[PDB]
C-alpha cells in the first residue's frame, strides 16, 4: 500500500489504465497507443 | 433482449433464456456491457 505518495488534498489523477484494446494483450507486451476505440462501423475520430 | 432487458430478475427466480435457430457472433455480446468478468471455463472465449 502507497496512499501516501499517490494521494493529495483536492485529488491526483496521475495515473491511466487502459479498458479499450482491439484484442487482448499477449504476454508481456506494452501497448501504449491513444486510438479511439470503434463501435458500430464508424470510422470516428474522437470522444463520445 | 438478454443484454438490453430491464429487470433482470433476483437470483432467488434465476431466468432462464433459451437461444436456438439463430447466428452467435459474440461481438453485440462484447458491446453492451464494458465488462468486469468474462470468466469462461469449458470454451476460450477468442474462440467463440
Ligand atoms: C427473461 O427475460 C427476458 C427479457 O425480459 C424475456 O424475454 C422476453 O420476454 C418478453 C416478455 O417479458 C417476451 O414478450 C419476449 O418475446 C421475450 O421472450 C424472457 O421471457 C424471460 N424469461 C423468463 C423465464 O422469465
Ligand atoms: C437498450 O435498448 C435501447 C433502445 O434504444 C438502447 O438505446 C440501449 O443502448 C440498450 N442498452 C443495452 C445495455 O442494451
Amino acid at each position: 500500500n502507497s496512499n501516501k505518495l499517490d494521494s493529495k488534498h483536492s485529488g491526483n489523477y496521475d495515473y491511466w489504465y487502459r479498458l479499450f484494446r482491439k484484442s487482448k494483450l499477449k504476454p508481456f507486451e506494452r501497448d501504449i497507443s491513444t486510438e479511439i476505440y470503434q463501435a458500430g462501423n464508424k470510422p470516428c475520430k474522437g470522444k463520445g | 433482449e438478454v443484454f438490453n432487458a430491464t429487470r433482470f430478475a433476483s437470483v432467488y427466480a434465476w431466468n432462464r433464456t433459451r437461444i436456438s435457430n439463430c447466428v452467435a457472433d459474440y461481438s453485440v455480446l462484447y458491446n453492451f456491457a464494458p465488462f468486469f468478468a468474462f470468466k469462461c471455463y469449458g470454451v476460450s472465449p477468442t474462440k467463440l
